[PDB]
């Protein structure tokens, strides 16, 4: 069984 | 293009450390490298998360792979062997899993450069029989004793490159299937009305470009070398 | 019931710190050691019922360190102001002579991320059995941290858990005996 | 560190918040700049908003992308809900029995005024009641304790004092309620 | 081991015909699968993407796929192919883990709408010599197939499909050629089924 993250995102440049 | 493959069509010898070289202009941080082979699909060599972050995919062996810059990812064969003869794809994802492929790198080591050769072109004009039974006129090019197997078939009519009426072999076959480095021949039709065919100001080229020896690449032989070449072959319409 | 399960993630300029981390009701599940690209389990046992991919860790990393670089140009390179930690000395369990227990140094309500805490046993810097947890997450965005040494009870021996961190005017002594 | 230089801080937090288990979960994901949190995503809203100014641009390119924000709130099941059954053996269902040791802060004659001390540690989870009984009867009055101490460790801490004059005879009883136990654990002292 | 089959290497639809090609995935964790597709002599194009936003996910042309959990399949449909359709279409998945491992890939053929098939095979002298030709197969339905020579020094092809758009046609052809001094045109495809209505002209 296998925990997933949530990917960051980049903020708007 | 975000993502630029450098270069586009290489011949090697087995035995060299080449490298191919991947940059992208939207300072994504996950890059890729895969290789897409026929019955395989694209398997992943390495992958790199960030500057001098480096993963080893499901076919690593026989690679290397550097991230100095956030904007570039190089790929290279360690020693080049004919089954690392591929089409090389350099990818970078967003966050959200929105991948951006490069156009790709055509590959070919050979075991041998002395057996690199050029196509022979010759174009097959339309029959009477055909124009006569169809009121169409369908041209054959056909190009010959080429290795290896490395060469893009266009058809040019008066001046311009035509996609319209034309089919390609989507592989070439081997003029001696039972040798290893058996040279290869191609076919293409291009198929027009009798009418546009029986304008004699009409001209028909079939192109072949090759990609074969570099500046760089040593050659010893009296045939004259083999090198990165179109080769082409031409008709002009008739009345008869 | 009610339970909250956290994925905190940081980066610090110029360090070049970063950490990354899952919290289960206010304790760490595992964090990522980026160095070795390795899962750390908490608790060993944990590591045989779930997997982390690692590699993930880097990626999050990688595009935290895009946005510090973009938020630290926004806000015109204003850095961050330090707050001091508060720092509490305690016993594993009750405390039996000759019974080996650990001493906690328990390091609290503190920004930015980064502190050093040294062992004294009778004055002497002890460094044996040493361990420590990495920086967790509060409510209020600051950090907790816990220290640990192990140790065997007696009379003989006094302890200080020493911290220094930008916050403070000098460094923090606490003292425990039995 | 004698190091003076400005430090800049870039902190993450993803929150899975569970109610009854997975019945009713929330998400919130928060960007925190030097210590500020500036734009943040929570599922009961379901898109982006700005916290302070500064993170106003971020707000309006993320909820700019239709998909992007579909995915954030279908995380509530492929990030949330999957952590959570991945977890659930080790974290929500761990029982770690209390250790219970009841002793006299003092060592002194019958009839005196003493301090009986009920320490228990290496218990997980955190819920937990400790009653004190004399001769088998409750009492509330002088009970003082030390809280629920976090050992950093997947283990609590706690010790419950209780202010007494110890008579000829008398047993006291530590009464410890924790999940891990099928009925109250009990300690005496007499 | 996050997988994804694809069955059947080279498949084939009538134009105008519903396209189904399948996909079926294996994964621990709910995924990300994608649908890519390989138009000939050029790269890799993103058709769609399934997020868990929705089961039913909507793509660029027509396309669709539906996620079914519990048969764990995303087979990708559009409603007519057409000669356009010729591509080769990869499905793929990632375990949430930031990188796509691919299926092995289907090529799509598309069987061109023949209505006045017209089977005949000419003779094409060398533009450059009265010496050389080759043979042409042309204009047989879908109902034939071209066999490879049993002589190794005839050479024959594949058959292909070309589209006319100056005449809106499609036809089929093969090309066989030999250096061989008793090759004709009469026997160039005698190791291939040809129509019986075949014509050879004079």
């Amino acid at each position: 069984p296998k925990y997933v993250k949530q990917n960051t995102l980049k903020l708007a440049t | 293009a975000d993502v630029t493959q450098t270069p586009r069509n290489r011949i090697t010898k087995t035995g060299k450390r080449i490298m191919l070289e991947c940059s992208q202009t939207k300072g994504h941080d996950r890059m890729y490298w895969y290789r897409q082979d026929p019955g395989l699909g694209l398997r992943l060599i390495y992958y790199s998360f960030d500057v001098k972050d480096i993963n080893k995919g499901e076919i690593s062996d026989g690679y290397s792979v550097s991230r100095q810059a956030q904007a570039k990812f190089s790929l290279s064969l360690e020693s080049a062997i004919p089954n690392q003869t591929a089409l090389y794809f350099c990818a970078t994802s967003d966050e959200s899993y929105g991948y951006t492929f490069g156009s790709g790198t055509r590959l070919t080591v050979v075991e041998d450069l002395n057996k690199v050769s050029p196509p022979e072109v010759a174009v097959f004009e339309p029959s009477e029989a055909e124009i006569s039974h169809t009121q169409k006129a369908t041209l054959v090019c056909l190009a010959t004793g080429f290795y290896p197997d490395h060469v893009e078939l266009s058809w040019w009519v008066n001046g311009k490159e035509v996609h319209s009426g034309v089919c390609t072999d989507p592989q070439p076959l081997k003029e001696q299937p039972a040798l290893n480095d058996s040279r290869y021949s191609l076919s293409s039709r291009l198929r027009v009305s009798a009418t546009f065919w029986q304008n004699p100001r009409n001209h028909f080229r079939c192109q072949v470009q090759f990609y074969g020896l570099s500046e760089n690449d040593e050659w010893t032989q009296d045939r004259a070398k083999p090198v990165t070449q179109i080769v082409s072959a031409e008709a002009w319409g008739r009345a008869d | 019931e009610e339970h909250v399960i956290i994925q905190a993630e940081f980066y610090l300029n110029p360090d070049q710190s970063g950490e990354f981390m899952f919290d289960f009701d206010g304790d760490e599940i595992f964090h990522v050691d980026m160095a070795k690209k390795e899962t750390v389990w908490r608790l060993e046992e944990f590591g045989r019922f779930a997997s982390f991919e690692a590699q993930g860790a880097l990626a999050n990393i990688a595009v935290d360190k895009a946005n510090l670089e973009i938020m630290t140009k926004r806000s015109n390179y204003t850095p961050i102001t330090n707050v001091p930690p508060e720092v509490t000395v305690l016993t594993n369990s009750p405390v039996e002579l000759r019974e080996p227990n650990v001493l906690i140094c328990f390091i609290d309500k503190f920004t930015p991320p980064v502190v050093n805490v040294t062992w004294l046993r009778n004055g002497k810097p002890v460094t044996t059995g040493v361990s420590e947890t990495v920086f967790l997450p509060r409510e209020d965005h600051l950090f907790r941290k816990f220290h640990y040494l192990p140790f065997l009870p007696s009379t003989e021996d006094v302890y200080d858990c020493r911290v220094e961190h930008w916050g403070l005017d000098e460094p923090l002594l606490k003292h425990w005996e039995f | 560190m004698g190091d003076t230089r400005p430090r800049f801080l870039w902190q993450l937090k993803f929150e899975c918040h569970f109610f009854n288990g997975t019945e009713r979960v929330r998400l919130l994901e928060r960007c925190i700049y030097n210590q500020e949190e500036s734009v943040r995503f929570d599922s009961d809203v379901g898109e982006y908003r700005a916290v302070t100014e500064l993170g106003r641009p971020d707000a309006e390119y993320w909820n700019s992308q239709k998909d992007l924000l579909e995915q954030r709130r279908a995380a509530v099941d492929t990030y949330c809900r999957h952590n959570y059954g991945v977890g659930e053996s080790f974290t929500v269902q761990r029982r770690v029995e209390p250790k219970v040791t009841v002793y006299p802060s003092k060592t002194q004659p019958l009839q005196h005024h003493n301090l009986l001390v009920c320490s228990v540690s290496g218990f997980y989870p955190g819920s937990i009641e400790v009653r004190w009984f004399r001769n088998g009867q409750e009492e509330k009055a002088g009970v003082v304790s030390t809280g629920l101490i976090q050992n950093g460790d997947w283990t609590f801490q706690t010790l419950v004092m209780l202010e007494t004059v110890p008579r000829s005879g008398e047993v006291y009883t530590c009464q410890v309620e924790h999940p891990s136990v099928t009925s109250p654990l009990t300690v005496e002292w007499r | 081991a996050q997988s994804v089959t694809q069955l059947g290497s080279h498949v084939s639809v009538s134009e105008g015909a519903l396209v189904l090609l399948r996909c079926n995935y294996s994964s621990s964790v709910p995924p990300y699968l994608f649908w890519y597709v390989q138009y000939p002599n050029q790269g890799l194009q993103l058709l769609l993407k399934y997020t868990s936003a929705a089961t039913l996910v909507k793509g660029i042309n027509g396309f669709e796929a539906e996620f079914k959990k519990s048969e764990t399949s995303f087979h990708l449909t559009k409603p007519s192919a057409h000669m356009s359709d010729a591509a080769e279409y990869f499905c793929a998945v990632s375990e949430q883990d930031d990188k796509i491992i691919f299926g092995k890939g289907t090529r799509l053929h598309i069987l061109p709408n023949i209505q006045n098939p017209d089977p005949a095979v000419y003779q094409l002298r060398d533009s450059k010599s009265s010496d050389k030709s080759v043979c042409l197969f042309t204009d047989f339905d879908s109902q034939t197939n071209v066999s490879q020579s049993k002589d190794s020094d005839v050479y024959i092809t594949d058959k292909c499909v070309l589209d006319m758009r100056s005449m809106d046609f499609k036809s089929n052809s093969a090309v066989a050629w030999s250096n061989k001094s008793d090759f004709a045109c009469a026997n160039a495809f005698n190791n291939s089924i040809i129509p019986e209505d075949t014509f050879f002209p004079s």
